[PDB]
């Protein structure tokens, strides 16, 4: 647990760290935890995924939602069993002149399947004339980046999310 | 993949990149405006030119989607607001020449000077010192010297430049299928293809001309009153059947009549409502003001301030070396960052400018969810109207005596409210004829109905016929009087100041009617009522995504601008004026002139 809850750096949304883990009371009396509304409960082994997203997107990590995160980046099934927690990291994950080392994807050809991870980096093709691996007209590069800065309103700041799964 | 999915996909990437670059540029401009140096100028111009280049490239790129196939509305609105060729449709030489004459006109207006006729080494600029004589002096000869000399020594340098600014602008606008520059300007109030809320670029003229015909019965009476009062401070210079000489009107152009209040005050023995002493006697600092403003705004149902607004804002004047720009504004830096820049004192005018600017900020906060290109008022006149109704409502005794600045006793008489209404009319009504007439002149000049050897003739004919103001010295065709105004020589549209004055009172009446008000309209305060807040938010949260003729109906109940709320506002003053001009001659004749004898 100690590793992915307080580490020095977190992972980006299109490629999230995954841990198949081989004490719950301590996580509570801690950092503000701006949301702790889980579902499965009021096991053999557990997985613990984590990533960094925007503020006003945290309401999309949930069963049966829609957005550029729950369609191309991270989707939960309708019978979700683990839970989710999310909190603020505005002071540890932002810097003047932008923190361009966090990425997310906003173009894809088919919506994600539950519990899937997409690392591919092919040039997206919107038009009908094929692109053949070079940007330009109707062919884009699908990985943009948050420009995290400290002088953002709550909702555009970086938030760290950690999902625990059950089985 | 038809034609529309491609436009949508392209708009996504545009939104992302534009949001980022815009935040950077606006942060640079803020950091320069609050702390002036020599490196911040460069740190601002760098981002400014980068943003302009990005926008130009994206506009050139967005021309490949034929507008006549997009079937949605918001997609079409964005693509159309992005495809605007603007300037640069001209050749290179013409674009460079237009930029050069624009710069030369702005420089001439800014740094021109006129000096005394008996000591020519004692000149004085326009801003600190010329329009201080016009607004304070009570000498006929001094005001006449100032008025004549400004127009004769600066207006005569702007004519040969204006004569070709007109040609170049007309040609640029004709190269965009617009038929003249005036049509390009009116092309902001246009709605096309909504089946019930249409509006042509040619109906704005008709609607302005038809709603101005119902203001004349009040403007004529205010005119007669101001004239019969000026005839006691400059005896034997005004004629009781003629116009008003153009140099006796309070400022260099006569745009506002608000400096004549010390001369034409109805009841001069009753002091006006002015809370500056009771604010100092309670140690009201530069931060209790904004707290009370936020309290007023959250009372009706609107949100709080973002808590990033309190820390980053520059509310007071800074320390020893932090030279800034002390002009109150509201900044919308983007990405959820809203700020206020003003150097507040402990007075009463700042207590109202606080509410004005926070109204601007509330409008900016309401529609921050729309796409990038659709973040603005519904047209040119909505933002300032929304900002102004708050200052209108927060300056009434029924609100001051509940904040805590006035004694709970001290009921007000009727003479005090006539004083208040007359001071309001001297700056609200006394500026509608001027605005309408100047914009009519510019439209007729651009259209081609006034040949370039009849500009001053028509200008002074219309001034005598519409505004009721005669010139004190004949002006031949070598002058250019309109270009001696900021908006004319700096290429700014001017019709917004006329539609704003109507939207503002329509909003105020529709909001006071939902708060269940009973008295006259000039006593209403929308505070402490939730229905008014909801009715205002249901239009604030729209932005430019809907045609303005629908946003106006969401609040008021009509589709076009009306004028009945304004006269309903001024009714008591109207009755008093109609009973104070029994002996005078209501109206004016266009033949008398101060030199005809
Ligand atoms: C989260 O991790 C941090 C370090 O990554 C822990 O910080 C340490 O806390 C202990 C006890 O408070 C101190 O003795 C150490 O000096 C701290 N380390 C540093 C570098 O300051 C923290 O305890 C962890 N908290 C939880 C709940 O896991
Ligand atoms: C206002 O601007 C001035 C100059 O543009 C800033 O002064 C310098 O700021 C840099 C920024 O890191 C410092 O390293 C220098 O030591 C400052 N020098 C002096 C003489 O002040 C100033 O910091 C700016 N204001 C604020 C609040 O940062
Ligand atoms: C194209 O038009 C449709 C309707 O004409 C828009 O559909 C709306 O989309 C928003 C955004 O998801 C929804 O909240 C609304 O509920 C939709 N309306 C309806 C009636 O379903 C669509 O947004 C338009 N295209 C774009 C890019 O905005
Ligand atoms: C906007 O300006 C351009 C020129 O800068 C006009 O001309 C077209 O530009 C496109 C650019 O790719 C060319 O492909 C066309 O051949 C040009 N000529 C046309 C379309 O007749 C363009 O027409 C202007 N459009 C608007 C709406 O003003
Ligand atoms: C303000 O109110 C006073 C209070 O009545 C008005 O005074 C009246 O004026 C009329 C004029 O026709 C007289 O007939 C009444 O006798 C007056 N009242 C009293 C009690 O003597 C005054 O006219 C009002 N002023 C304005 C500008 O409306
Ligand atoms: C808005 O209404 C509230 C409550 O109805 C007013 O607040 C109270 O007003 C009563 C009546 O004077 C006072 O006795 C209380 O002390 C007030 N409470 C507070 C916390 O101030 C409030 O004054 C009204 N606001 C306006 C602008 O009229
Ligand atoms: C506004 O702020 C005050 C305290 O500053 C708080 O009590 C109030 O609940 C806030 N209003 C809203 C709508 O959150």
């Amino acid at each position: 647990f100690d590793e992915v809850f307080n580490a020095t750096r977190f992972a980006s949304v299109y490629a999230w760290n995954r841990k198949r883990i081989s004490d719950y009371s301590v996580l509570y009396n801690f950092a503000p935890f701006f949301t702790f509304k889980c579902y499965g409960v009021s096991f053999t082994n557990v997985y613990a995924d984590s990533f960094v997203i925007r503020g006003n997107e945290v309401r999309q990590i949930a069963p049966g939602q829609t957005g550029n995160i729950a369609d191309y980046n991270y989707k939960l099934p309708d019978d979700f069993t683990g839970c989710v927690i999310a909190w603020n990291s505005n002071k540890l994950d932002s810097k003047v002149s932008g923190n361009y080392n966090y990425l997310y994807r906003l173009f894809r050809k088919s919506n994600l399947k539950p519990f899937e991870r997409d690392i591919s980096t092919e040039i997206y093709q919107a038009g009908n004339k094929p692109c053949n691996g070079v940007a330009g007209f109707n062919c884009y590069f699908p990985l943009r980046s948050y420009g995290f800065r400290p002088t953002y309103g709550v909702g555009h700041q970086p938030y760290r999310v950690v999902v625990l799964s059950f089985e | 993949s038809t034609i529309e999915e491609q436009a949508k996909t392209f708009l996504d990437k545009f939104n992302h990149e534009a949001e980022d670059l815009f935040y950077q540029s606006s942060l640079a401009s803020w950091n320069y405006n609050t702390n002036i140096t020599e490196e911040n100028v460069q740190n601002m111009n760098n981002a400014g030119d980068k943003w302009s280049a990005f926008l130009k490239e994206q506009s050139t790129l967005a021309q490949m989607y034929p507008l006549q196939e997009i079937q949605n509305l918001t997609v079409k609105l964005q693509l159309q607001a992005l495809q605007q060729n603007g300037s640069s449709v001209l050749s290179e030489d013409k674009s460079k020449r237009l930029n050069t004459i624009l710069n030369t006109m702005s420089t001439i207006y800014s740094t021109g000077k006129v000096c005394n006729p008996d000591n020519p080494q004692e000149c004085l600029l326009l801003e600190p010192g010329l329009n201080e004589i016009m607004a304070n002096s009570l000498d006929y000869n001094e005001r006449l010297w100032a008025w004549e000399s400004w127009r004769s020594e600066v207006g005569k340098q702007l004519r040969p430049l204006y004569e070709e600014y007109v040609v170049l602008k007309n040609e640029m606008a004709r190269a965009n299928h617009y038929e003249d520059y005036g049509d390009y300007w009116r092309g902001d109030y246009e709605v096309n293809g909504v089946d019930g809320y249409d509006y042509s670029r040619g109906q704005l003229i008709e609607d302005v001309e038809h709603t101005f015909e119902e203001i004349k019965p009040l403007y004529e009476h205010l005119h007669a009153y101001v004239r019969a009062k000026l005839m006691n401070a400059y005896p034997s210079y005004i004629s009781p059947i003629g116009c008003l000489p153009a140099h006796l009107l309070g400022d260099m152009w006569g745009r506002f009549w608000t400096n004549l209040y010390s001369l034409t005050v109805p009841f001069g023995q009753k002091p006006n409502i002015d809370v500056t002493d009771a604010m100092v006697d309670q140690a009201w600092d530069a931060q209790r003001i904004f707290k009370e403003a936020e309290k007023f705004f959250v009372s009706v149902g609107l949100p709080n301030m973002t808590q990033g607004f309190w820390e980053n804002s520059m509310l007071t004047d800074p320390g020893n070396v932090q030279k800034a720009v002390c002009h109150p504004t509201a900044w919308d830096l983007g990405k959820g960052d809203f700020r206020i820049l003003m150097c507040t004192k402990v007075t009463m005018d700042d207590f109202l400018t606080a509410h004005h600017e926070m109204g601007h900020i509330q409008y900016d906060m309401a529609y921050a969810a729309q796409p990038f290109l659709l973040r603005n008022g519904a047209n040119e006149g909505f933002h300032e109207a929304v900002g102004e109704i708050m200052s209108l409502s927060a300056a009434t005794p029924k609100h001051l005596k509940s904040i805590g600045l006035l004694s709970p006793d001290f009921q007000e008489d009727n003479e005090t409210e006539i004083n208040f209404l007359l001071k309001q009319a001297l700056t609200i009504v006394g500026t509608l004829p001027f605005t309408y007439m100047l914009e009519k002149w510019r439209w007729m000049v651009f259209k081609g109905e006034i040949p370039k050897d009849q500009w001053m003739k028509k200008w002074w004919e219309m001034k005598r016929e519409i505004v009721g103001v005669v010139e004190p010295v004949p002006h031949d065709e070598t002058y250019c009087d309109p270009a001696s105004l900021f908006h004319v020589s700096n290429d700014y549209s001017f019709i917004r100041y006329y539609t704003r004055t109507l939207y503002q009172f329509q909003f105020q009446e529709a909001l006071c009617q939902a708060a269940k008000h009973e008295g006259p309209l000039h006593k209403c305060d929308i505070s402490n009522s939730t229905e008014a807040g909801q009715k205002l938010f249901n239009m604030l949260r729209l932005g430019k995504s809907e045609p303005w003729t629908l946003a106006l109906e969401n609040v008021v109940g009509a589709k076009n601008m009306n004028v009945r709320p304004l006269l309903n506002y001024f009714e008591p003053l109207f009755t008093w004026l109609k009973d104070q001009n029994k002996n005078s001659f209501v109206g004016w004749s266009t033949d008398w002139s101060p030199y005809a004898d």
